[PDB]
């Protein structure tokens, strides 16, 4: 149909004097925009111009991809009164749509509706590639030492010319790649949403490209609204077909998104130092960490030091110190220890949520892996890998072997990998911060024997953590009388966790706050004083690691408070803590360390 | 939109240009629309469809448009849908002479009044290859006087392409074919402002040949050598140490 | 503007795949059988156009059924070659298309026999009504196709050729070899496998008839009342929604018992995938987990894969009761710990990422180490299986027994009895008939709390703990929150059971007394 006068000129008068509220002209704005971005695309609300007319979408819906012809163009003509020299610069552009009511699922499609505009649902997995194809072509023959002109190429078709401008000779053409011009082109995987796989009936599943330097747009695990056209695939090789002559079929897309990055503003860390320096958030923290429980505040304050991690130095490069934190917790299997774990998982940045054999991402180490793909060999690491800066979680850690094990003693012993296999030898930077879990020998904690000889664990990567907390069965009234009610009411002043990692995100980049040598030497007072009181009725000892810790705490909290440097009465807080830490660790003999050390609170 | 204006600015090689684009642009589209017209090679298809855009707006000119097999098939197609010298008496056109001009990239100028020059003069002929090769040749000595006043290089590498582009191991004959067509043409007005422009004079400036001429000394026959080049020679010995 | 289908349905006659000969060529015949795929519905060639390779001049015909390939009259024939042609895809029409692949049912089966097997394929509007893994009655005619699988098979082979004899002076023989396979084709098919009303109206009006729904769930089997309540439950699922997060729940239940053998445990699979909807019997040992849960096809017959029916995949809104829980394998049970965690499943191999859902209510089969359940040692030293597969279980029952001559004797008596060909020993209210729609209405009755009854679930909670308060004596598996809510799933299922909205403390105390007696005492 040759009524592309009229459709011109009257989509063009759309395109300009479109106003809607307050005499709003949208889109030139969007123009604008583009022209300042160097973009190459822009969109336009289906909605509008077709609740105006929507015969627009009839002479669209016969065959859309022709219905193209005019728009693209008509960008580049307003886009040329606004903006000369960018049709220059940017060849051509491309568009979008938004705000299209029509739904059908991944299976429901018919016959009678390709052709036409389809938007569906589903999820974006397996990305493949954001690989080059061509817009823009020119050659190197030999009959001639010389080339062709320029020419846009099909939406169905390679290319192939026996005319030359010198002769009529179909001489050996090649294409000069060093001389050509591209564009983005992907093959996407797209799955149907399996929370709404009706009963006993499978997913389907199709296959996706993406064009118009929309490419990564996306990753695995997202729910998307792909707007678009269909279509059949004439892709050669077809007269092998058994059967009945029948064809696949494949969408090409035109608008995308995500939903069905984070940074700090001015005024964003504004706040964020208010409310540090005013008046001991820190209570106010563990008020508001995780409350998928109501639980228990010290496991939470343990771990509220993990979170953030403190500060290593080393002296001119040598005697090294551990800024960031580890943990441990242990006991019985009846109250919460595999949730707020993956709730940090969720809270985090850069965390990770591995786990060991069965039910994991990865298999917490690092291996000359291949791929589905090509055989692309790969080095994968073990999550502790991607948070060198960060954490890395665990859960059930007792159920390893011997190498899995010494992969973990290896990282929070020199904080790095070494490989030894497959010509390739190397070493990283696992600087992580360790969480972990696991299951006691009889469900109960055993509270008549010390650690290492109620649960079967090995010593020195146990040494390592600062922390080891424990509980066990809670058996009195008042745990039924809180928990039965909170787990109930699940189906009958703290802070938002955006602001939290927030807070973290602005944190780890900035302060390094200091301690000034002022009145320390009460480290070596009090350290010499219950490092003797330790013999006078105990088995075990302390020993410096503890101090250590005690101090690595210490820059934690004052990396918690954002304060400028250590303050005195909050390495109370510190050594209190790894003073109760020691008190569960041990006998009923130690009931009189109850009483002993003491004074130090 | 861009390999449009290319192959519509390819013509030339008011209304026209912008009329023209937008006929190209509804001409290809109603040529896509349907499903009726297929097996079209990209390759060519703005051409024809150039030609009738000619033949639409208001004037059209069947020369110099559609300048194959496939070219009359798709026309229907659509508007259905819808030596030298010893040679005697030889025979040129335009486009003959412009290539044999245009083989030294000169300008189009020229190539029009040699052209002239033979359509009113081409009556009285023996042969046309001599008088448009002294005619291209009295072009070239007096349009590329600076390159060769520099590059003594250039007269042996000249001479020898025209001998070969006509096919002489033999080329006094050649240079005939210069001094006769400078006895002839040797006063017309154009001539006369193309030695203005580019300035020979036998290959030598004005204001140094009437001093060359008139009676004088004070003519600056340049043995001796200019100041710039001695200030531009001095740095091939300055690094003589290596 | 006008595309039509046909069918013809209620034939009298049945034919097994078996029971299909070469005569039944072109021939209506209809066929039952079972289901284990589908595939890609792919938009087929009824109609095209195609153009001539020297001009514009199309042609809107087709050869459509096979020999799609080439048709030769142009409308200005003046050509050099005519013969072959060019083609077009829009001046076309089409029609859906979908291929199942159908099996044979259980209970027509031969000695020595596999299911033997062959592919079907639909057409038109009637498509959307396959299914995997379900019974169905076909019918349509007996539509073939080529094949070359059949090669390396004896005798000889037909050929086809064109004739060279008659006309002469005119591989360069043209030969083509022939051989195929009888797939079928369906016009129609179904899904094989009012005063109702009253009916329950008056089924419900009693008290005891709980204790009837009971009793009546396994007369096959005699005694053990715990077992035919548990079950009477199983089916009965729990409200997943009740959350706020859109963190959810594994809304329904599931179960175990133990017991020496010489019991009489799988005598209720055999009853419950004797009745159930959707249900399975399996090995619980001689499979692998890519039989379970389901391994695909990488990319054959040409188009795209298609997950397969699993079969542990199966189970949607039902069970699949297992047998032989204790011989199983490392990965499966991990498999299964990976299914049972949340109630969906990830899966991969050669690249390809899956994602499924389902939530199954798995009833399965204890055997202990030896056989013998000390009674005096505690639930895990004598299970052997590990920790998060024996949780998740809301229950697990025992069934050991003693010396007990009264009731001993009229066990043997029913026993012999049923050796009594279809004897009336099985009296019981009623059958499974009035069941299954009593079954599809309570399914879905969606019960309620109130404050009195929560608050004195919370007390009996407190009493309940306080039983591991002097625990370790009537105890062999300890407490936790799981427990409770089971219980609260349990209180769901079981006002479902009644069929009525609000439950009260006196149903729940049921389950009271239920968990209280379903643990193991030891010694001093
Ligand atoms: N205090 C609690 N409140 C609510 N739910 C709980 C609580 N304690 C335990 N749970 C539930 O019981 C489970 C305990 O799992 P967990 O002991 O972490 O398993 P594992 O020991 O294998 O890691 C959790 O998933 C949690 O949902
Ligand atoms: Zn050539
Ligand atoms: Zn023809």
């Amino acid at each position: 149909p040759n009524v592309s006068r009229t459709i011109a000129r009257e989509l063009k008068s759309f395109l300009l004097e479109y106003t809607d509220e307050t005499g709003r002209s949208v889109y030139g704005a969007r123009i604008r925009t583009l022209g300042e971005m160097n973009s190459e695309s822009l969109e336009v609300n289906y909605r509008h111009l077709a609740e105006s007319k929507a015969i627009l979408a009839l002479f669209l819906a016969k065959c859309p991809e022709e219905m193209l012809k005019i728009f693209d163009l008509v960008a580049m003509e307003a886009t040329e009164l606004h903006y000369p020299d960018y049709a220059r610069i940017h060849s051509e552009i491309h568009v979008r749509i938004s705000d299209f009511p029509t739904i059908y699922s991944l299976r429901e499609l018919r016959e009678s509706n390709l052709s036409s505009l389809v938007r569906v649902t589903g999820v974006v997995t397996r990305r493949t590639g954001v690989f080059p194809q061509l817009k823009y072509v020119k050659f190197n023959c030999l009959k001639c030492g010389s080339i062709l002109g320029p020419f846009f190429q099909d939406s169905n078709e390679e290319i192939r010319i026996s005319f030359c401008t010198n002769c009529k000779s179909k001489g050996p053409f090649r294409v000069n790649g060093e001389k050509t011009v591209y564009r983005n082109y992907q093959r996407v995987t797209l799955q149907e949403a399996p929370g709404t796989v009706p009963p006993g009936r499978l997913p389907r599943h199709r296959e996706v490209i993406l064009l118009a330097d929309l490419v990564d747009v996306s990753k695995p695990g997202e729910e998307v609204e792909v707007t678009g056209i269909y279509k059949n695939n004439y892709d050669g090789n077809l007269n092998a077909k058994n059967g009945f002559p029948v064809f696949a079929t494949i969408i090409e897309a035109n608008s995308i998104k995500r939903r069905e990055v984070f940074s700090w503003t001015e005024e964003e860390e504004r706040e964020f130092r208010k409310i540090s320096r005013d008046r001991g958030i820190i209570d106010k923290i563990i008020s508001s960490m995780a409350p998928s429980i109501y639980g228990h505040r010290d496991i939470k304050t343990a771990v509220a030091c993990s979170l953030f991690g403190g500060v290593p130095k080393n002296v001119n490069g040598k005697h090294s110190i551990r800024g960031d934190i580890n943990v441990l917790l242990l006991g019985d299997p009846g109250t919460a220890k595999s949730q707020i774990l993956k709730y940090v998982e969720k809270t985090a940045h850069r965390a990770v949520f591995a786990t060991g054999q069965g039910a994991s991402a990865v298999g917490l180490t690092a291996s000359v892996r291949k791929d589905p793909i090509t055989k692309e060999w790969t080095l994968e690491g073990g999550a502790l890998v991607l948070a060198d800066k960060g954490v890395c979680l665990i859960d059930e850690f007792d159920k390893m072997n011997d190498q899995d094990r010494t992969s973990i003693h290896e990282a929070m012993e020199q904080q790095s990998i070494s490989i030894s296999k497959a010509g390739i030898v190397t070493t990283l930077q696992a600087r992580c911060s360790i969480i972990a879990a696991a299951n006691p020998n009889g469900g109960r904690y055993n509270s008549t024997l010390p650690l290492a000889q109620n649960v079967s664990l090995t010593e020195p990567i146990l040494s390592r953590f600062d922390i080891l907390c424990v509980v066990r069965d809670l058996v009195d009234e008042e745990a039924d009388e809180r928990l039965a009610t909170f787990v109930v009411d699940s189906h009958v002043s703290p802070i938002p966790q955006e602001l939290l990692m927030k807070y973290i995100h602005y944190a780890r980049t900035k302060i390094y706050p200091k301690l000034h040598q002022m009145d320390m030497d009460k480290v070596s007072r009090v350290y010499a004083d219950l490092r003797r009181e330790s013999i006078s009725t105990g088995s075990f000892p302390i020993t410096v690691r503890h101090l250590e810790s005690i101090l690595r705490i210490a820059e934690s909290f004052a990396k918690m408070r954002l304060s400028e440097f250590v303050s005195s009465y909050d390495l109370d807080r510190a050594i209190k803590v790894v003073v109760d830490s020691f008190v569960d660790a041990q006998k009923v003999s130690v009931r009189r360390q109850l009483r002993r050390s003491f004074a130090i609170y | 939109q861009h390999c449009v204006a290319e192959v519509l600015r390819l013509d030339p090689q008011s209304g026209y240009l912008k009329k023209l684009t937008n006929a190209t642009s509804i001409l290809y589209n109603t040529s896509l629309n349907k499903v009726m017209l297929k097996q079209d090679e990209e390759v060519a298809r703005c051409h024809i469809c150039a030609y009738i855009a000619s033949q639409k707006m208001n004037e059209k000119h069947m020369p110099d448009l559609c300048y194959p097999k496939k070219a009359k098939h798709l026309m229907n197609l659509f508007r259905q849908s819808l030596s030298l010298l010893v040679k005697k008496y030889c025979k040129m056109t335009t486009e003959e002479i412009i290539r044999l001009c245009n083989d030294f990239e000169l300008p189009r100028e020229v190539a029009y009044k040699i052209v002239d020059e033979y359509n009113i003069n081409a009556s009285r002929l023996v042969c046309p290859w001599q008088l448009v090769c002294g005619l291209v040749l009295n072009c070239t000595f007096i349009v590329f006087n600076e390159r060769r006043r520099k590059d003594p290089r250039i007269d042996h590498f000249i001479v020898s392409k025209m001998c070969s582009l006509m096919l002489t191991s033999k080329v006094d004959d050649v240079i005939e074919c210069v001094k006769l067509v400078k006895e002839l043409i040797i006063g017309e007005k154009w001539f006369r402002d193309l030695q203005i422009r580019y300035d020979d004079f036998d290959g030598i400036r004005y204001d140094e040949i009437i001093f060359r001429k008139l009676g004088s000394m004070l003519q600056t026959t340049n043995i001796l050598v200019t100041d710039d080049q001695y200030n531009i020679w001095k740095k091939r010995i300055e690094m003589d140490l290596a | 503007e006008r595309v039509f289908q046909i069918s013809f349905f209620n034939l009298p006659t049945v034919h097994r795949i078996r029971d299909i000969r070469s005569e039944k060529i072109g021939s209506l015949l209809s066929i039952s059988g079972t289901v284990t795929r589908t595939s890609e519905v792919r938009p087929e060639l009824y109609k095209a156009s195609f153009t001539c390779d020297m001009c514009r001049a199309i042609v809107d015909n087709v050869e459509q059924s096979f020999k799609y390939t080439e048709p030769t009259f142009c409308p200005n024939p003046s050509c050099e070659n005519r013969a072959f042609w060019t083609l077009n895809v829009t001046r076309s029409r089409f029609l859906d298309w979908q291929k199942v692949r159908i099996q044979e049912n259980a209970n027509e089966i031969p000695t020595g026999s596999m299911p033997r097997t062959l592919d079907v394929i639909l057409r038109g509007d009637s498509v959307e009504r396959a299914k995997p893994g379900d019974r169905c009655k076909f019918t349509g005619v007996e539509i073939v196709v080529p094949d070359v699988t059949q090669l390396g098979l004896p005798g000889v082979k037909p050929s086809s050729t064109l004739d060279t004899r008659g006309i002469s002076k005119t591989r360069s023989l043209g030969v083509r070899d022939l051989t195929y396979k009888i797939s079928f084709l369906a016009c129609h098919v179904i899904s094989i496998g009012s005063d109702e009303i009253n009916e329950l109206k008056e089924m419900v009006k009693d008290e005891h008839i709980y204790d009837k729904l009971v009793r009546s769930i396994a007369p096959a089997v005699f005694g053990h009342e715990a077992v035919k309540k548990g079950i009477l439950l199983q089916m009965l699922g729990g409200v997943h929604k009740s959350t706020v997060e859109g963190i959810k729940l594994r809304g329904d239940i599931n179960i175990c018992v133990v017991g020496d053998p010489s019991t009489s445990k799988s005598q209720f699979l055999k009853y419950v995938v004797g009745f159930a909807p959707r249900s399975v019997y399996t090995s619980g040992k001689a499979s692998s987990a890519a039989g379970l849960t389901a391994a695909v096809v990488r990319d054959e017959e040409g188009g795209d894969y298609t997950i397969e029916a699993g079969a542990l995949m199966l189970a949607d809104n039902g069970i699949c009761c297992i047998d032989e829980f204790d011989k199983m394998d490392i990965s499966d049970q991990v498999a299964i710990h990976e299914a049972m965690e949340q109630q969906t499943i990830s899966i991969a191999k050669a690249g390809i990422h899956a994602t499924l859902n389902a939530r199954t209510s798995i009833l399965a089969a204890a055997n202990p180490v030896g056989g013998r359940y000390n009674r005096k040692l505690s639930l895990r030293g004598n299970l052997n299986m590990t920790a998060p597969i024996m949780s998740r279980f809301d229950l697990f029952f025992v069934i050991l027994d003693d010396c007990n001559e009264k009731i001993d004797t009229e066990l043997a008596s029913h026993i012999v009895d049923l050796h009594m060909k279809r004897d009336e020993a099985i009296e019981p209210p009623f059958s499974a008939e009035q069941l299954r729609r009593y079954i599809k209405y309570a399914r879905t009755f969606k019960p309620i709390l109130t404050k009195e009854a929560r608050s004195y679930l919370v007390e009996k909670y407190k009493e309940l703990r306080k039983d591991d308060a002097q625990g370790f004596s009537r105890s062999s598996y300890r407490i936790t929150v799981r427990q409770l809510e089971s219980m609260i799933r349990l209180s769901e299922a079981i006002a479902r059971a009644n069929c009525v909205d609000e439950i009260t403390p006196s149903f729940i105390a049921e389950a009271y007394d239920l968990l209280r007696q379903s643990i193991i005492r030891v010694d001093v």
